[PDB]
């Protein structure tokens, strides 16, 4: 537990501490070995509707890292974690095939940002 | 009452021998002491129980089984009920049994909730406030984990649920 | 002294539905101490 | 096992079940705990 706690992160789900363990530091004890645990815990959750797949021109995008999050007047993607918002585009997503497969879609836009500096 | 029995004659020479008779109850009582804990680690994972959805649409993911019967009585899962049959057990003198500090059901309840935690919010739950998600989405952040992409459960959720049943 | 049933927490419910997910919007960092012995006494006895 | 399979899916290899290890979910039974382990194999190869 020291090893894992104190050299390095631990990413097993509660070995050390609650919650993601960031780091962690011992104090010595009468017979015993005492650590405090620093976690990350989810505090605030803002409800969001969301969809697996957009399908653009026929082929439809997934995130690279987040699950995609609408406040219900656009779609932007955010850290599952922490809720940062991103305008959607080719450099966060990546298309795989074509948008009649996959259960849940939802139309939306791509920003294509080469093309403003193009023109 | 084990050793000397009944009779009080018995018990004076007990007596002699010191502490023992004491010692001996002390060593079973902690270890007594010692099931209960184990059992709550075990299963006191989680702060609150949640009640499990009363839609039961998973993205085509049978949890019949799994899943607490209402109808049921004691409020054990279809596999789990099928396990009491398996394993059966089957005061008198000087020999006590002591009942767990969890009954059956208080145990039902946690492992439902584990279960209920586990679909409605995936991981959250375990390091905080449970976090409702899509069980098909939930199911293509697991697939990213062990490095197959996202893309290709959805690309055949249907085929992987059929063989997600079948296997139950 | 009053003897009660034991609940075990408080029943909620996370909504739930197909289409609706929930994100963090803050986030709180938090210490937790776990206490572990790594000795006891060193006694000798002598049988003699 | 518990806390490291049912909360979260498990990096360690064979720590849950045999292969990739997706989620678990926990079992009671008398005196005792059932784990069912969802895990990914793959099924069929080619050589490249
Ligand atoms: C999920 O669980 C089982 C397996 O498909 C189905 O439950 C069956 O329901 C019918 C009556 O509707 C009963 O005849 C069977 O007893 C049930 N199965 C068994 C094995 O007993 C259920 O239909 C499946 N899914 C849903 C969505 O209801
Ligand atoms: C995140 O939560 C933290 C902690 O509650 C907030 O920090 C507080 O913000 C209020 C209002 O600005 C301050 O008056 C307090 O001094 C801050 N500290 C605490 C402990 O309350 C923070 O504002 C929240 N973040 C967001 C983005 O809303
Ligand atoms: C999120 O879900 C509820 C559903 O009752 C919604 O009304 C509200 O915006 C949020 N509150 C929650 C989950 O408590
Ligand atoms: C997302 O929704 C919030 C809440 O309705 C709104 O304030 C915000 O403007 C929305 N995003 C954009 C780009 O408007
Ligand atoms: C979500 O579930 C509801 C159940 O009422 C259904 O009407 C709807 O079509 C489903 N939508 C998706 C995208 O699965
Ligand atoms: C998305 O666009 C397709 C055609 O490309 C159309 O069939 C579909 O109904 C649209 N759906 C929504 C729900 O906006
Ligand atoms: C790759 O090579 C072997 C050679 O014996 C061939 O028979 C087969 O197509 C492939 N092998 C496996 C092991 O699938």
């Amino acid at each position: 537990k020291m090893s894992e706690c104190v050299l390095g992160q631990s990413k097993r789900v509660d070995f050390c501490g609650k919650g993601y363990h960031l780091m962690s530091f011992p104090q010595s004890a009468p017979h015993g070995v005492v650590f405090l645990h620093v976690t990350y815990v989810p505090a605030q959750e803002k409800n969001f509707t969301t969809a697996p797949a957009i399908c653009h021109d026929g082929k439809a995008h997934f995130p690279r890292e987040g699950v995609f999050v609408s406040n219900g007047t656009h779609w932007f993607v955010t850290q599952r974690n922490f809720y940062e918002p991103q305008i959607i585009t080719t450099d966060n997503t990546f298309v795989s095939g074509n948008c009649d497969v996959v259960i849940g879609i939802v139309n939306n836009t791509v920003y294509d940002p080469l093309q403003p500096e193009l023109d | 009452m084990y050793i000397c029995g009944d009779s009080t004659e018995c018990s004076n020479l007990l007596l002699q021998y010191g502490s023992f008779c004491t010692q001996l109850n002390r060593a079973l009582t902690g270890i007594a002491v010692e099931q209960d804990k184990n059992t709550q680690e075990v299963f006191a994972q989680v702060k609150q129980i949640y009640k499990t959805p009363p839609i039961k649409d998973f993205g085509g993911f049978n949890f019949s089984q799994i899943l607490p019967d209402p109808s049921k009585p004691s409020k054990r899962s279809f596999i789990e009920d099928l396990l009491f049959n398996k394993v059966t057990l089957a005061k008198f003198n000087g020999l006590t049994v002591l009942p767990p500090l969890l009954t059956d059901e208080m145990i039902a309840q946690y492992t439902s909730a584990l279960l209920a935690g586990t679909i409605t919010s995936g991981w959250t739950f375990g390091a905080g406030a449970a976090l409702q998600i899509p069980f098909a989405m939930q199911m293509a952040y697991r697939f990213n984990g062990i490095g197959v992409t996202q893309n290709v459960l959805y690309e055949n959720q249907k085929l992987i649920a059929n063989q997600f049943n079948s296997a139950i | 002294i009053i003897a009660y049933t034991m609940s075990l927490g408080a029943e909620n419910s996370v909504a739930y539905s197909n289409n609706s997910i929930a994100i963090p919007t803050n986030f709180t960092i938090s210490v937790t101490t776990e206490i572990l012995p790594v000795s006891m006494t060193k006694t000798s006895v002598d049988c003699t």
